[PDB]
């Protein structure tokens, strides 16, 4: 998702 | 020569051309691996990070493993549907290789998420059979950890991420779909608000009392102790002091696919019982 992979 | 194709529309609300039955599929984005294997769909690529699950390794022997960007080895195994996230930076390139379809991994819940997988690969009906067969046994199992814990007893889950403390809704992964909607255990009320929103987030480590429950799951298992289980906070939080500490292996409990789902209920039940003595 933003700020990580997913 | 021509597979017949389906359309099909996809999250960001395109609509792409797929395979009705696809015979050789490259998974890139490792979420949805142990689904769509569990449905019998032939896999001839799939992302190198299932090989940190005690559950998903033995599953994907044989199979080419990729790591992210190698849209090369993708290519090599003439592959009829790509499986990426919203997130990948290759997708062009995928696109460019077979029908691409992205997944926003955040737009599904984590039994939608299996129900999707069947709909691509056209087998809705054994997706249906096995989520009845996964809600009953799980509301059981949930009904029976709640006689031991407490019904009002909270759960908080707690994850070193990039070297710092995480915590997570109840479909992030880290046991939180189990714990969460297949128990129905109450999430601590703090953790819950934070990770309202996004699903996740970083914890401030001098604030992990506000977000500690009756009970805390750590996936620290098989680990050296982290920097927020080796501080005086955390020896002195009441789950700890309680002896209410469980902890499992984050390189399994990082997926929600139906095979992990099988395994972290079975050792969280066993765990949540065991902690709860
Ligand atoms: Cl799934
Ligand atoms: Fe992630």
């Amino acid at each position: 998702g933003g700020g990580a992979a997913a | 020569m021509k597979a017949e194709t389906k359309s099909y529309k996809m999250d960001d609300g395109k609509t792409v051309d797929i395979p009705k039955d696809p015979k050789r599929i490259a998974v890139v984005a490792p979420t949805y691996a142990g689904g769509l294997k569990k449905l019998g769909a032939n896999i001839v690529a799939v992302n190198q990070q299932v090989d940190q699950s005690k559950v998903l390794k033995d599953k994907f022997k044989g199979v080419t493993k990729i790591g992210d960007g190698d849209v090369e080895k993708v290519a090599k195994e003439k592959p009829d549907l790509i499986i990426v996230y919203s997130t990948d930076k290759d997708i062009k390139k995928y696109q460019k290789v077979a029908p691409t379809v992205v997944v926003d991994y955040n737009k599904h819940k984590y039994l939608e998420q299996q129900e999707m997988l069947g709909k691509i690969v056209g087998k809705e009906d054994k997706v249906k059979a096995w989520k009845k067969d996964w809600e009953e046994t799980t509301a059981k199992d949930g009904k029976e950890i709640k006689k031991a814990i407490g019904q009002d007893a909270t759960v908080s889950l707690f994850d070193e991420f990039d070297k710092k403390l995480y915590t997570y809704g109840d479909n992030w992964g880290r046991g939180g779909e189990v714990l969460y909607q297949a128990f129905g255990l109450k999430m601590q009320p703090e953790q819950q608000k934070l990770t309202a929103k996004a699903g996740w987030a970083e914890v401030k480590q001098e604030e992990i009392e506000k977000y500690a429950g009756d009970y805390i799951v750590s996936t620290s298992e098989g680990k050296p102790t982290p920097g927020y289980e080796s501080t005086n906070m955390w020896k002195n939080l009441k789950a700890t002091k309680e002896g209410h500490i469980v902890k499992v292996d984050a390189g399994t409990y990082w997926y929600n696919d139906p095979y992990t789902l099988d395994f972290m209920r079975k050792d969280l039940k066993e765990k949540l019982i065991k902690a709860a003595k």
